[PDB]
DNA sequence: AGCACAATTTAACACTTT
DNA sequence: AGCACAATTTAACACTTTTGTCAAGC
DNA sequence: GCTTGACAAAAGTGTTAAATTGTGCTATACT
C-alpha cells in the first residue's frame, strides 16, 4: 500500500510470493554471472551489479 | 551463490537447445535445484557449500 | 587505554549503524536489556531517540546535527534504515512482505 | 511408457510437483479431512488434524 | 625528539586522486583566492585520538 | 528439409523408411555419449580442488563430449578417445578460465597468469628461494613493470562474512568504515557556506552578481560561457570578461575575503 | 588500524530540485508476450526501435518501422560440421547403402 | 529454465509439501531430486474399458 | 554436549485368508 | 597450453571550431 | 560603458592503427 513506507503504518502483512509478484518487483533480468570489470572496475552489463 | 545459480541455469538453457540425452539434463536440473537450495538455506539438505 | 567518547564518527557498510571499539571511534552498544529497562521506565521518547536518529535514520542524523548547531528543535524521527534492509532480505526469500 | 504409455502421464522433479499441485482440489481434501476427524479415531484421526 | 599530540602529522603521504569535479561554490572560492585544484588526495599518518 | 518444400511429395514407403532412418540416427547420438560419460568423469576428476566444484567440471566435460561427437571422423582410423580427449580437456580448462573467479578475467590474461605462475614456481625450485620481478621478466620476455601489474590482477576477493578474531561474534564487515557516507559536520558547513556566499554576493551590484552566478553556475548548476552571458546582456565576450575581471578584483577586497577565507 | 573502503562511486551535494528539469518524451515498446513498457527519453535523442525491456526480453517500438533482421545466421548446425568434412557423393553412396540394410534385415 | 521447489516448504518440520500432497518426506526427496518417477495422472475410462 | 520435544520407524498385536 | 582469426574497444593524431585574452578606440 | 581585430589555447570530430577480447581447433590410446 505504501512502498515508500514513510510514517504511515497500520498493518504489515506477510504472504507467499507468486511468480507474477517476483517479476513485478524486479527492474530487469540478470542473465550473466559477472560482477565487475577487472580493469576499469566498472560494473558490467546484465550482471550482478549492472 | 547467485553466480552458481545463474551459471547452472545458463548451462541448462544451453543443454536444452543443443539437444541432449535425458541423463545430462536430469543431472543439470538436480544441480540447479541444489544451487537454489544452497542459496535460500545452506547446510539443510546434504552437506553445506 | 580505557576512556572513550564519541559524538559522531564512522558508520558501517550494509546497515548504517556506528562502528565499535576504541581502535575505530565506535559507539557504546545499547543492547536488549537496556531497552527492557527503558521500556520498564516508561520513557518512550528516549528509546525512540536512541534507536532512530542516533543509529539508523540516515536523513535524521544530519538533520539533528544541523538543528543542534543552528539552535533549533530536534525534529521528529523517520524510519530506521536497518528495517528497510529487513524488508529486502525478506523479499529476497520470496515472501510478499507488504 | 513404451507399452500402455497412452493411459497415464509421469514425470520427475519440481515440474511434476507443480503438475500435482495443479490437479489438487482443496475442497475435496478439506471435506475428507473434516469427516475423518469427525467419524474415525485412532492414529488416523491424530494424523488428519 | 619532536613532541607530538593528538592530531599531529607523523608521515606526510599524498595519494594521487585522478578525477572529480568541484561544486560551483568551491570553484568560485578557488577563483577568488587563487589556489589550484591539487588533484592528489591527502592521506597522511596522524596519531590516534588521545 | 530439402524435400519438405517444392520439388516432390514422397510415397508412404520412402517416408516410412527415411523417418525410421532419421529416428535410428537420433539414437546412436545418445548411445555414444552414454558410453563415454565415464571417460568424461575420469578426465574431469584430476582438475578438482581449484575454483570449480566437481559436478560443474563433469557438465562442462559433457558439453565438450557433445562437441567431440559432433566433430568426429571415423575414416581417419583412430579410436574415439584419442580425439575426444582434446575437446574434453579444452572444455574443462576453458570453463576454469571463464567461470572460476568472482571478477571475470579474459582467457589470454588467465593464460599469461598461468604461464607466470609456472615460470615462478620453476625458477623457485631451481633457485631454492623466491624469485624477483626483474628476475621474472627475464624469463617471460616482458618488462618488469608488467610483471607486478600482472601479479596485481590475480588477487581474489577476501570474503566479508568470516569471523576474524577468536572471539567469534565479530566478522570482517563490522570493521570496514564506510568512506562514501555523509559526514554530518560537513553537510552543515556547506549549507552555511552557501548562505555566506549569497550574503557576500548581495553586497555587489545587480549585474555583476548575475554575471558571477551565471559564470560559475550558482543558480542553475550548469556553468555558462562568456558568449552565453553576452547573449542575455547584449554585449560581446570582451565586455562580459572585463566585468568579471573587475568583479573578481572587488571580491578580493579584505571585507569580502575575510569572511570567506575560513572555508578553505 | 581502521580500514576504510568504498564501493566505487560518488556523492554530490547539489540540493535537490523539482521544478525546472529538461523536458522528456515517452516511448512505448512492446515485447513478444504482449507487454507494454514506457521509457522516458530526452527530447534531443534518437528514439531507438528495439529496447531491452524490464521483462528481460527485447521489445520493438509500437510503430511499423521494421528496421533490421540484420541477416544473423544459425551458426554450426551439426550438418554443417558434417558437410564440411564429408561430401555429398560419399553420403549418398552411404545412406542408400544403409537404406538397403533396412531392406535385407527386415526379411532376413 | 526449469522449476525449483522452495526449500522452506519441503525441508521443514513438519514438511508442508508432504502434508499438502500426502506424500512421505522420504518419497518427496526421491521425487524432487530425480530418483523416482511419479505418476501424475491416469485416464480411468480407457483403463477401465 | 546435552537437554527437551515432536515427527518418524521396528515390532508386537489381534483379525482375517490359505 | 597454445595458436589462429574475426570483432570490438581504445588511443592517437590532424584538422576544424569554440572559447578566451590583449591592445586600440569612441 | 561599450565594440573590433587579431591571435592563441581548448574542445570537438573523423579516421586509423593498435590492443584487447571472444571463439574454434588440436586425431596412438586413455572409460
Amino acid at each position: 500500500g505504501a512502498m515508500l513506507d514513510v510514517n504511515f503504518f497500520d498493518e504489515l502483512r506477510i504472504g507467499l510470493a507468486t511468480a507474477e509478484d517476483i517479476r513485478q518487483w524486479s527492474y530487469g533480468e540478470v542473465k550473466k554471472p559477472e560482477t565487475i570489470n577487472y580493469r576499469t572496475l566498472k560494473p558490467e552489463k546484465d550482471g550482478l551489479f549492472c | 551463490l547467485y553466480r552458481r545459480v545463474i551459471n547452472r541455469n545458463n548451462r541448462l538453457k544451453r543443454l536444452i537447445d543443443l539437444g541432449a540425452p535425458e541423463i545430462i539434463v536430469n543431472n543439470e536440473k538436480r544441480m540447479l535445484q541444489e544451487s537454489v537450495d544452497a542459496l535460500f538455506d545452506n547446510g539443510r539438505r546434504g552437506r553445506p557449500v | 587505554d580505557k576512556i572513550h567518547a564519541r559524538s559522531t564518527g564512522p558508520y558501517s557498510m550494509i546497515t548504517q549503524q556506528p562502528l565499535g571499539g576504541k581502535a575505530q571511534f565506535g559507539g557504546q552498544r545499547f543492547g536488549e536489556m537496556e531497552c527492557w529497562a527503558m521500556q520498564a521506565y516508561g520513557a518512550a521518547y528516549t528509546l525512540q531517540e536512541l534507536l532512530t536518529i542516533k543509529s539508523d535514520d540516515t536523513v535524521g542524523r544530519v538533520k539533528v546535527y544541523e538543528a543542534i548547531v543552528k539552535g533549533e528543535n530536534i525534529p521528529e524521527p523517520g524510519i530506521p534504515e536497518s528495517f528497510k534492509v529487513l524488508l529486502k532480505e525478506l523479499q529476497s526469500l520470496c515472501l510478499n512482505v507488504e | 511408457v513404451d507399452r500402455y504409455g497412452e493411459y497415464f502421464t509421469g514425470a520427475m522433479g519440481a515440474e511434476s510437483i507443480q503438475k500435482l499441485i495443479e490437479n489438487f482440489d482443496i475442497d475435496a481434501e478439506a471435506e475428507s479431512l473434516r469427516d475423518v476427524i469427525r467419524n474415525g479415531k485412532g492414529q488416523k484421526k491424530l494424523r488428519a488434524l | 625528539g619532536a613532541e607530538v599530540r593528538d592530531g599531529d602529522i607523523l608521515v606526510g603521504k599524498v595519494t594521487p586522486k585522478g578525477e572529480t569535479e568541484l561544486t560551483p561554490e568551491e570553484r568560485l572560492l578557488r577563483a577568488i583566492f587563487g589556489e589550484k585544484a591539487r588533484e592528489v588526495r591527502d592521506t597522511s599518518l596522524k596519531v590516534p585520538h588521545g | 528439409t530439402e524435400l519438405s518444400e517444392r520439388g516432390e511429395k514422397l510415397p508412404a514407403a520412402q517416408r516410412r523408411d527415411m523417418m525410421w532412418i532419421c529416428r535410428d540416427g537420433d539414437r546412436a547420438k545418445n548411445h555414444l555419449l552414454e558410453a563415454n560419460l565415464r571417460l568424461v568423469v575420469s578426465l574431469a576428476k584430476r582438475y578438482t580442488g581449484r575454483g570449480m566444484a566437481f559436478l560443474d567440471l563433469i557438465q562442462e566435460g559433457n558439453l565438450g563430449l557433445i562437441r567431440a561427437v559432433e566433430k568426429f571422423d571415423y575414416t581417419k582410423g583412430y579410436k574415439f578417445s584419442t580425439y575426444a580427449t582434446w575437446w574434453i580437456r579444452q572444455a574443462i580448462t576453458r570453463a576454469m578460465a571463464d567461470q572460476a573467479r568472482t571478477i571475470r578475467i579474459p582467457v589470454h590474461m588467465v593464460e599469461v597468469i598461468n604461464k607466470l605462475g609456472r615460470i615462478q614456481r620453476e625458477l623457485l625450485q631451481d633457485l631454492g628461494r623466491e624469485p624477483t620481478p626483474e628476475e621474472l621478466a627475464k624469463e617471460m620476455d616482458i618488462t618488469p613493470e608488467k610483471v607486478l601489474e600482472i601479479q596485481q590482477y590475480a588477487r581474489e576477493p577476501i570474503s566479508l562474512d568470516q569471523t576474524i578474531g577468536d572471539e567469534g561474534d565479530s566478522q570482517l564487515g563490522d570493521f570496514i568504515e564506510d568512506s562514501e557516507a555523509v559526514v554530518a559536520v560537513d553537510a552543515v558547513s556547506f549549507t552555511l557556506l552557501q548562505d555566506q556566499l549569497q550574503s557576500v554576493l548581495d553586497t555587489l551590484s545587480e549585474r555583476e552578481a548575475g554575471v558571477v552566478r551565471l559564470r560559475f553556475g550558482l543558480t542553475d548548476g550548469q556553468p555558462r560561457t562568456l558568449d552565453e552571458i553576452g547573449q542575455v546582456y547584449g554585449v560581446t565576450r570582451e565586455r562580459i570578461r572585463q566585468i568579471e575581471s573587475k568583479t573578481m578584483s572587488k571580491l578580493r577586497h579584505p571585507s569580502r575575503s575575510q569572511v570567506l577565507r575560513d572555508y578553505l | 588500524r581502521v580500514l576504510r573502503g568504498s564501493r566505487l562511486g560518488a556523492v554530490s551535494y547539489e540540493t535537490d530540485r523539482n521544478h525546472d528539469l529538461a523536458p522528456r518524451q515517452i516511448a512505448r515498446y512492446r515485447t513478444d508476450n504482449g507487454e507494454e513498457f514506457e521509457v522516458p527519453f530526452a527530447d534531443d535523442a534518437e528514439i531507438p526501435g528495439t529496447w531491452l525491456c524490464r521483462n528481460g526480453m527485447e521489445g520493438t517500438l509500437i510503430e511499423g518501422d521494421l528496421p533490421e533482421p540484420k541477416k544473423v545466421k544459425p551458426p554450426r548446425t551439426h550438418w554443417d560440421m558434417l558437410l564440411e568434412r564429408r561430401s555429398i557423393e560419399e553420403l549418398e553412396e552411404l545412406l542408400k547403402e544403409r537404406l538397403e540394410l533396412i531392406r535385407s534385415r527386415r526379411r532376413g | 529454465a526449469a522449476p525449483v521447489t522452495h526449500i522452506w516448504y519441503f525441508k521443514g518440520v513438519p514438511s508442508r509439501l508432504g502434508y499438502l500432497l500426502d506424500l512421505a518426506p522420504k518419497d518427496l526427496e526421491k521425487i524432487i531430486y530425480f530418483a523416482a518417477y511419479v505418476i501424475t495422472s491416469v485416464d480411468e475410462e480407457m483403463r477401465h474399458n
